[PDB]
């Protein structure tokens, strides 16, 4: 075996020389140890993590929690973080959700950003100040056909500190829930029995995290009101799995427990004297209620306030007694609602149609200064996309409209 | 001297991209920005200028027939040895781009590992073993081939940047038109066809 | 029902010049070369025929070629005593079918792309059709002209979005297609004169073999002087031969500001420098080394390419500094291919095509240096 | 001093006589909302309201604190709005003599005035809107400052009025205005003029710069490019000589000065000359009894850059000092004297490559700087609109 | 189970049309359908075996020297296939010719070895090599069809169009024999695929 | 980890090298025999002698082919074991080879043997044709060919390339029967006894005396073929020997 043997050693020598250069290069070019990331420049908030993984994973492990909706997909853009140094240039997908001016500041998506070298972060107090609490469900009555009001009892006492229009992230594990488990009043059971949504059974394959806006103004203590809309397959795609998080909430009743994982949100009013206009829809009645309650007793504001809720039928309408009292007690605030399809027994004699056109044909059409008004909206995308188009057609700048679409 | 002529052969006359059509996969892929294309071209020159002379010494000192011992020719260890050497440098190249990573580690992505296994790099070693180039000629040839390759890639990036005003049909947009552009580029490089040495 | 001020801030006066007028100006500029080309094409063919045949043998040849007896029918004469009318008429019988085929076939592709993609037809095809027809041998088969324009219009221009949206010269891309696809019909000794059964090397090919002493018009037996090549009384592509006719048209479009004088100046600079360099270096073996710059000017398609094809604004560099570099590269490349590339006697088409590839780079280098001056606030 | 070689002077018939005369009396005046870049108005008047000389008509939502005040006292007869309720014009019928007065100072103190005091008076009087920033040609923010204020004491627009003739009648006001600008600027005041002589400021801060050559020589963008190149972090302010006279009058008499001298010129102007009018004067009334018969076009501003004075826009623009009247019917490098590659820049604007346009010098440009390129364009592009689209994109994304 | 992976990289994830791997060999052997056919089979066979072996060692491959290890698998297999062929079936061995180097540097062999073999089970990894080579041959054979037929009048060496040089009517096209024709043909193939499978058009 | 990387690279390198080295050295001998038999097949094929199978080829090669040695510097037959002569090895040694100058090395071959084998084809007791092995460097590999020259010493009867390593489709078309068949009837020299076989890029004119179409898209391999013929037909190659053949 001449040369068969000889080639093998000469080949290995060539390979060993090549790898040795690579390994030598690795030692002198590839960082070792652990990666230290500074959070807000505070040594206490600084996290020391070994190399590898995305930034959203490492940050969650530390005491600072970063809001995220899409997760490890780089789609929502709610996990933007300020990278003073390190992390490289902004990825092309990131630019899809971050403007160049923001890039100059240093905004980056933690999930899309892979942790590979020391990085600097400047997370704010709100992201830092996330507290996990597991409230106890008090009531789970159905407010409407597909809307449920959820009342949560604080486990630590006092009340959750949050701003009006805020939200709490609700996390649930994998769990199988059947729609039949839901308890619905006869009033709302009618659409539910016609199409028999009780047949749906949900099997959440993996733990999920979602967001739910608040329905309690800050001064309210003891109960954390919330509004939940049941998730059912799309009207155009019945061949879809049913709701996973909303269905789980609906399955709960008195005595049940759920996690809120602290507060979050960027939906708030402006501390000015400008007229306020509210455009609610479906589950949007939660944040809107907090705004109206916040501006009546929390602030005792004398500024003009208007509310325009989109509902399909009287059955769909809920929280009517509270709105009527606020309008009656204080004349600065007036609420209205229009039925897109009143029932024969409703005998509604007020506004009918969509608030997209109802609000315009009643108030904004004759308004002398529609632009000089703060607008706050939360409802179905059809309602939001149409309303903003109508508001834009009135010369309302985006800076004067705040959107909190829940889908 | 003679070297300037060798450098001219490996840049224009033997342009590895537009004349020999070597390395088209990476050449037709990262060619969309002059800055990124220039970065790859610089890296390719670095890989080529180092790969070829090193393999020339290994070939003439180890793999050359009747070189290590009389009567033993380790010619059969030519492709495996060369590609491995090329692969090593690419692996190190990946590391250096970790310092200049914004422009190229992200853009090259899947192709950064592919610097090796590029028809241009392996082929240059082959010509250095098919032909008989001294070590000095190997360095001049390797640098020249890379520069000629860099000239083509940077030029295709310039053309594509100019295409910001072009209205390419969808379907041809990106790779399809790039192939047509490269065919047209090769058409104009056929000016050197009769040139000999 | 009240547009905003943006729509009203439009410049209230505009220059008379438009894209339509630019193309017609270029279209007219080649008319002198085109008309002489037809006259030269007929003249060259008639002289060769009398040199090859006579008596009833010439009559049979005239009867067996529709180009010849069609000239007889319309009032021309194929005898050597033919005047300018018969020569121009005979040359027309070759040019017009080529120009008609190129216009129709290329126009079909132009309209088809505009029709399918909802674009409006563009007038740039007038220049492409005429120039392509003027850079082919008189004997080019029509079916090859149809393919040549199809490749130039579609592959080089339309697939890039049409006029103003490509990077390569369309007419030369079409000529290159025929050059490399059917070389026998666009090279050699049988295609540059329209006398069937006649073999003659053109001046540039003859110089590469022996030199000016080989510069002979075989049909006439005389000598091809520098004056002959300059006026265009030489075999070649119909339209390229007359450097004088091209300059007359080139002067007009250059004066009108349609053709860049920086590109033309660069081409002359590149051609003069390299050809003179070859003159100084000398070559005991390569006769093309000793061709002076003024002979390079009047031979082949150098004059036509420099004036009417190197000046194609879309495929050239967009910066004044780049325009100098772009033209210089063309002149250098053309002489290089002419002198040190044995395969090709002429290199103008290939030289321009090579320069087209690098015009965006010259522009990129120039613009990046400007950006560096700006980021330094111009030292203010 | 600085000579311009690349450019074009359009030789349009009907040049003015350069003698100041009195134009037709104007009983209607308007402020044009769309003229102010990125201005979203907050209305302070309604149709039928009576207004004083320097009373606020509207405010800028995106430029807080900037007050757009009336040019004249009278009645608001309409507030024209277009698509998406864009304020087209706030028309005021001239009537009465009420005015808002302000503080007055001695001429020897204007250069020494505190900067914040100057800003307040200019903002309250509405004269703050005379300033425009060059990297976006917007009204400067109330709290912002500039190290370089450029005074355009020249007019190379076709049919333009001679600044020397106008500035000469108000020498004391012009010098007083320069002194105020001397205190207002953090750095220097550039009085960009032609070779002609002008009243001079005694402040060392005010430097006179001579520009000679064809049209682009008289543009503030041209002067900035040669004296104080501008970028995102180097912002210059622009003000024309007639607004400088207004500034001097405001700080000497304490009153808003709204008179202006504009050239009424054009092929169809029977007696092209300089006429006295008011800010925002109705051009339909201004050209009355001065135009040849036929279908003519009244242009606020020059033919190269200017507004079609039709309908809601038939009023003198804020930054326009001329009215041109016309009948209804390698080029780029030659008219661009700046250190730019004009053909490539224009290609970027056509393609919408906003970032590339920034690298090539778009930020130094206003719409008027691209007027000649538009004029000479064989493809008949309108680069002024493309530049604004790119600049708006840069502001929005940035 | 289903042949989705075997036939998907034919038209959906074609190695030369959607991705940009294997173009270099495409321009040299698509002058003939015969040469093209042997190269498609070779890339299918080598890619599938190499992808299979890399999967065996996917969990243990070091990223530092992965390419070296991956190349060793590909080069060793190509060298052995060449050596085995040279000794037995020597006539075909001449046919392999320089295709030993031309398959090793083929970006498809290494491209699929990293994209798939390194993160997949060997069995589906093997299926990936068969599938990717097939799509490589769809483009290779389609371009070979036009280039041989129009440039030579022959398909697989059998004369479909009589040549003038052989007393026929068809004049061969010289550009179809050179590299640029392949560039243009491949580009137009991409055009057809992306206009019939619009999902792939680039934004 | 340093421990895993050295172990896998060494272990993988060893297994692959053992397989590659064993396959190459072991099958090399069979490959060498198969390759030798090929040259006898090529000499017969170009000679026009149909043979089939290794045993038949050897039988027919000896019967019809008479290898002989020729001295290039003189072009005259010399005595030696022509049947067992390896010109390739001789060209590698200065004793039985010379070094060519840059000017002389038209075929780009580094060295040329002093004595080279020729093959005589004998239909009966007379040599009906002579087969000359010619080689020159190609783009990718050395190309070796056989040229069957008729007794006239001018007319070429057949051509075949028996060892090419150029890319199939482009440079491997020296093996294409149509291209080889195109040589039949061509003339190797001009009136002046100068090489006249020219490889014409783009295709030689039909019926050309010395015109063979070049390899399409393979100028460099075609250049090598021209370089092959430009040297071996020259002064230092078979030129003097063909002069003797022309007169008998
Ligand atoms: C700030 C904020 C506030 C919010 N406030 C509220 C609130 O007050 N009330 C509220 O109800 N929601 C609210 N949401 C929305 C919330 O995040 C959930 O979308 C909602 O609670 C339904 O949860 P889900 O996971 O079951 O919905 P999904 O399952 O994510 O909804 C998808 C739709 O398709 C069906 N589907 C289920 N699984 C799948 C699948 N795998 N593929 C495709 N379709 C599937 C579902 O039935 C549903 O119709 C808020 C979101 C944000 C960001
Ligand atoms: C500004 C306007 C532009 C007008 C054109 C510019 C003038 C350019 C002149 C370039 C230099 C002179 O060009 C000169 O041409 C003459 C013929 O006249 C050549 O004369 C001769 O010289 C060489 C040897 O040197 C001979 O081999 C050959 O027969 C011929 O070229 C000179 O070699 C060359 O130097
Ligand atoms: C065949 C004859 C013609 C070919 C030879 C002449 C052309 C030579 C051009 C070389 C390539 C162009 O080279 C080009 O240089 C410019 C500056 O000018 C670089 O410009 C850029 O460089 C770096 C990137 O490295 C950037 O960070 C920087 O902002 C910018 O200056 C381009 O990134 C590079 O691609
Ligand atoms: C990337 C390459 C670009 C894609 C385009 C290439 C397409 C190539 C195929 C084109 C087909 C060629 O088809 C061609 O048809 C013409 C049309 O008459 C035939 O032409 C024949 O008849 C005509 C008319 O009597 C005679 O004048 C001519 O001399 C004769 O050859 C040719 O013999 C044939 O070669
Ligand atoms: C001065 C000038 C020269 C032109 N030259 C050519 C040319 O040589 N070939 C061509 O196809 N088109 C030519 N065109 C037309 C056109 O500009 C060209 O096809 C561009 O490449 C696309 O618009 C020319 C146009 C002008 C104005
Ligand atoms: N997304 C591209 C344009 C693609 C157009 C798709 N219809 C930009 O740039
Ligand atoms: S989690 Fe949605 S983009 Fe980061
Ligand atoms: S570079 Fe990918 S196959 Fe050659
Ligand atoms: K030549």
């Amino acid at each position: 075996m001449s040369t068969i043997i000889f080639g093998v050693v000469m080949f290995t020598l060539i390979i060993l020389a090549l790898v040795l250069v690579i390994l030598f290069a690795k030692s002198k070019l590839v960082p070792t140890g652990d990666i230290t990331i500074s959070i807000n420049g505070d040594p206490e908030k600084a996290i020391v993590t070994q190399p590898g993984g995305k930034l959203l994973t490492a940050l969650a492990g530390a005491g600072v929690f970063v809001s995220s909706a899409c997760g490890g997909g780089g789609s929502c853009g709610q996990c933007r973080v300020k990278i003073k140094s390190g992390g490289g240039d902004i990825l092309p997908t990131e630019l899809d959700h971050i403007s160049k001016g923001e890039a100059r500041e240093g905004e980056r998506l933690a999930c899309q950003v892979a942790v590979k070298a020391d990085m600097d972060l400047e997370l704010p107090e709100e992201i830092f100040g996330v507290k996990k609490w597991e409230c106890t469900v008090i009531s789970n009555d159905n407010k409407a056909t597909f809307i449920k009001e959820l009342k949560l009892a604080i486990p630590d006492g006092e009340s959750v500190p949050f701003r009006a229009g805020g939200y709490i992230q609700i996390e649930a594990p994998a769990h199988h829930v059947k729609y039949a488990d839901f308890d619905v009043p006869e009033k709302y059971r009618g659409d539910w029995d016609k199409f028999n949504l009780f047949r749906y059974e949900s099997k959440v394959d993996e733990p999920i995290i979602r967001a739910y806006s608040m329905a309690n103004y800050p001064e309210e203590f003891g109960i954390i009101m919330l509004n939940v809309r049941i998730a059912t397959p799309p009207p155009n795609n019945p061949n879809v799995p049913p709701g996973q998080m909303s269905s789980y909430i609906w399955s709960l009743k008195a005595g049940d427990k759920c996690t809120i994982s602290g507060p979050f949100g960027e939906f708030f009013a402006k501390d000015t004297d400008a007229e306020m206009v509210f455009i609610g829809g479906g589950a949007g009645m939660a944040p809107m209620r907090s705004h109206i309650f916040d501006q009546l007793k929390r602030l005792k504001s004398k500024r003009k306030m208007s509310y325009w809720y989109g509902a399909r039928s009287k059955r769909e309408m809920f929280y009517v007694e509270d709105f009527d009292g606020l309008a009656a007690e204080n004349d600065n605030f007036v609420w209205h609602c229009a039925l897109s399809d009143p029932q024969p027994e409703d005998n509604w004699t007020g506004y009918t149609g969509f608030i997209h056109n109802v609000l315009y044909e009643n108030y904004l059409k004759d308004h002398e200064a529609p632009e000089d008004c703060e607008y706050y909206m939360c409802g179905p995308p059809m309602m939001n996309a149409a309303v903003i188009n109508m508001l834009k057609n009135l010369g309302v700048e985006e800076e004067n409209i705040l959107l909190d679409d829940f889908g | 001297e003679h070297y300037i002529s060798l450098l001219v052969k490996s840049i224009f006359i033997e342009n590895m991209a537009l004349s020999f059509f070597l390395g088209m996969c990476t050449f037709l892929a990262v060619s969309k920005k002059v800055k990124t294309s220039f970065g790859l071209g610089i890296a390719v020159i670095v890989v080529l200028t180092i790969s070829v002379p090193v393999n020339n010494l290994v070939y003439n000192l180890v793999l050359k027939p009747d070189a290590l011992v009389e009567g033993v020719d380790l010619s059969f260890l030519n492709f495996i040895t060369f590609i491995g050497v090329i692969a090593a440098l690419v692996q190190i190249l990946e590391m250096i781009l970790d310092r200049f990573f914004p422009p190229l580690y992200n853009a090259l992505g899947i192709f950064l590992p592919l610097i090796t296994v590029n028809c241009a790099i392996f082929g240059g070693v082959s010509f250095m073993v098919q032909r008989d180039y001294s070590f000095a000629e190997s360095v001049v040839y390797g640098f020249g081939s890379g520069v000629g390759w860099m000239l083509a890639i940077v030029a295709l990036a310039g053309i594509r940047e100019k295409m910001k005003y072009s209205d390419v049909p969808p379907g041809l947009r990106g790779l399809g038109i790039t192939f047509i552009t490269a065919g047209l580029m090769a058409l104009g490089f056929m000016s050197f066809s009769g040139v000999q040495l | 029902y009240t547009p905003g001020l943006v729509t009203k801030r439009s410049s209230h006066v505009r220059d008379s010049v438009d894209l339509k007028r630019i193309m017609i100006m270029v279209w007219l500029a080649v008319f002198p070369a085109m008309f002489w080309g037809m006259y030269n094409a007929g003249g060259q063919a008639i002289a060769a025929l009398n040199h090859l045949y006579s008596g009833d043998q010439l009559a049979a040849i005239v009867a067996g070629n529709w180009h010849y007896w069609l000239t007889e029918m319309l009032g021309g004469t194929m005898s050597s005593d033919a005047g300018w009318g018969s020569k121009m008429l005979l040359g027309a019988t070759y040019f017009l079918p080529i120009y008609a085929t190129v216009f129709i076939v290329g126009g079909f592709w132009e309209v088809l792309f505009c029709m399918v993609r909802k674009h409006e037809v563009n007038e740039g095809f007038f220049v492409t059709s005429i120039l392509f027809a003027l850079i082919v041998p008189p004997t080019l088969p029509l079916w090859q002209a149809a393919l040549g324009i199809t490749f130039g219009v579609v592959v080089a221009k339309e697939v890039f979005g049409g006029t103003g949206r490509n990077f390569l010269n369309p007419a030369l891309a079409g000529r290159a297609f025929l050059f490399f696809a059917y070389p026998a019909q666009i090279s050699g000794d049988l295609v540059w004169t329209a006398a069937d059964g006649y073999s003659g090397a053109t001046a540039l090919s003859q110089w590469a073999q022996g030199g000016a002493g080989a510069l002979i018009n075989n049909a006439t037996g005389q000598t091809i002087t520098w004056m002959d090549a300059f006026i265009g009384n030489i075999p070649g592509s119909i339209g390229e031969v007359s450097t004088l006719a091209l300059m007359i048209g080139a002067a007009f479009i250059v004066y009108m500001g349609i053709a860049s004088w920086r590109i033309i100046g660069g081409v002359m600079i590149g051609m003069i420098l390299l050809s003179t360099l070859f003159n100084v270096i000398g070559s005991d073996t390569n006769a093309m080394f000793n061709m002076p710059w003024h002979w390079h000017l009047v031979l082949g398609g150098f004059a036509f390419g420099m004036f009417f094809m190197a000046t194609d604004p879309v495929s050239a560099s967009f910066t004044n500094s780049g325009k100098w570099a772009y033209g210089i590269l063309i002149g250098v490349m053309c002489v290089l291919i002419r002198v040190v590339n044995p395969a090709y006697p002429e290199g103008m088409m290939l030289a321009i095509l090579f320069a087209n590839l690098f015009a965006p780079l010259f522009d990129h280098v120039v613009v990046e240096r400007n950006i560096k001056r700006r980021l330094a606030r111009y030292g203010k | 001093m600085i000579t311009i070689k690349k450019g074009l002077d359009l030789p349009i018939a009907g040049t003015p006589s350069q003698v100041i005369s009195d134009g037709k009396a104007i009983k209607k005046v308007a402020l044009l909302g769309e003229e102010y870049v990125g201005m979203r108005p907050t209305m302070h008047v309604r149709v039928g309201d009576e207004v004083k000389k320097a009373q606020i008509l509207f405010e800028d939502k995106k430029n807080p604190g900037v007050k757009f005040t009336s040019p004249v006292s009278g009645k608001v007869v309409e507030i024209n709005r277009g698509a998406k309720r864009v304020l087209q014009s706030v028309v005021i019928e001239v009537a009465g003599d009420d005015q808002v007065t302000f503080d007055k100072f001695e001429a020897n103190q204007l250069a020494s005035l505190n900067r914040d005091a100057i800003k307040t008076q200019l903002v309250e009087s509405g004269l703050w809107t005379a300033f425009r920033t060059r990297p976006f040609s917007k009204v400067p923010a109330i709290d912002s400052t500039s190290e370089a204020i450029f005074v355009t004491a020249m007019d190379t627009n076709p049919l333009a009025a001679e600044p020397t003739v106008v500035i000469n009648e108000q020498s004391e006001a012009f010098v007083a205005g320069l002194d105020v600008l001397s205190a207002l600027t953090t750095g220097k005041v550039y009085v960009c003029k032609k070779g002609t002589s002008l009243p001079r400021s005694q402040q060392p801060n005010v430097e006179e710069h001579v520009f000679d050559g064809p049209h682009p020589a008289g543009l503030a963008g041209t002067h900035m490019h040669f004296l104080y190149p501008v970028s995102a972090d180097h912002v210059a302010w622009s003000i024309n000589y007639q607004d400088v006279i207004a500034v001097g009058q405001l700080f000497l008499t304490g009153e808003l000065y709204t008179q202006r001298v504009v050239s009424l010129a054009g092929p169809v102007v029977n007696k092209p000359r300089l006429v006295r009018t008011v800010m925002g004067a109705s051009l339909e009334q201004l050209v009355d009894s001065e135009i040849m018969p036929g279908e003519v076009r009244i242009i606020s501003g020059s033919v190269l850059s200017g507004t079609k004075a039709t309908g809601p826009h038939a009023y003198l623009g804020r930054y326009h000092l001329q009215v041109s009247v016309l009948r209804e019917g390698g080029n780029y490098e030659k008219v661009m004297p700046l250190d730019m590659e004009p053909t490539l820049l224009l290609r970027d604007l056509c393609a919408g490559d906003s970032d590339s346009a920034v690298r090539l010098g778009a930020l130094e440009l206003d719409e008027e700087d691209l007027a000649l390129c538009t004029f000479v364009c064989p493809g008949k592009y309108e680069y002024g609109q493309l530049l604004r689209e790119c600049l708006d994109k840069i502001e929005k994304e940035g | 189970e289903l042949k989705k992976s075997v036939l998907a990289p034919v038209l959906d994830n074609n190695p030369i049309a959607l991705q940009v791997l294997g173009v270099c060999s495409a321009l040299a052997v698509t002058t003939k359908l015969e040469t093209a056919f042997v190269m498609t089979l070779a890339v299918m066979f080598v890619t599938a075996l190499s992808n299979f072996f890399v999967s065996l060692i996917r969990n243990h491959i070091p990223n530092s020297v992965r390419i070296i290890v991956q190349m060793a698998i590909i080069a060793s297999l190509v060298i052995v296939v060449d050596q085995i062929l040279k000794a037995y079936l020597y006539d075909i061995s001449k046919q392999l010719s320089v295709f030993v180097g031309l398959i090793i540097t083929n970006c498809i062999v290494m491209g699929r070895a990293e994209a798939f073999a390194m993160k997949s089970e060997p069995i589906p990894s093997f299926i990936d090599g068969i599938g990717n080579g097939l799509g490589y041959g769809f483009v290779l054979m389609t371009v070979g069809f036009f280039r041989e037929l129009l440039g030579s009048g022959k398909l697989f060496g059998l004369e479909v169009l009589p040549l003038i040089s052989n007393g026929g009517w068809y004049q061969p096209n010289g550009l179809m024999l050179l590299a640029p024709s392949a560039f243009f043909l491949i580009g137009f193939m991409i055009w057809a695929i992306r206009t019939f499978k619009p999902e792939q058009v680039e934004a | 980890s340093i421990k895993k990387t050295l172990f896998v690279v060494i272990a993988l390198s060893l297994v692959c090298s053992i397989i590659v080295s064993a396959a190459a050295v072991g099958l090399r001998d069979k490959q060498k025999e198969n390759a030798a038999l090929d040259k006898q097949s090529k000499i017969l094929q170009v000679a026009g002698i149909e043979a089939k199978g290794s045993k038949q080829i050897v039988e027919l090669f000896n019967k019809s082919i008479e290898p002989r040695l020729v001295d290039f510097n003189t072009g005259d037959f010399v005595e030696g074991d022509a049947a067992n002569y390896d010109q390739r090895k001789a060209a590698k040694e200065a004793s039985e080879s010379i070094k060519l100058t840059a000017e002389q090395d038209k075929a780009k071959i580094q060295r040329r043997a002093n004595v080279g084998v020729v093959y005589l084809v004998k239909d009966g007791d007379k040599t009906s044709k002579v087969i000359l092995p010619v080689h020159g460097n190609g783009l990718w590999s050395m190309m070796y060919a056989f040229v069957a020259v008729e007794t006239d010493g001018n007319t070429v009867s057949g051509l075949t390339y028996y060892e090419q390593g150029e890319t199939p489709g482009l440079g491997g078309e020296v093996e294409n029967p149509a291209w080889r068949a195109q040589w039949v009837g061509k003339k190797l020299f001009d009136e002046n006894h100068k090489p006249a076989i020219k490889i014409v890029k783009g295709g030689a004119p039909q019926g050309s005396e010395h015109g063979v179409d070049g390899l399409s898209g393979a100028t460099l391999t075609s250049n090598g073929v021209q370089n092959t013929f430009d040297f071996w037909l020259g002064d230092m190659g078979f030129g003097p020997f063909l002069t003797k053949v022309r007169d008998g």
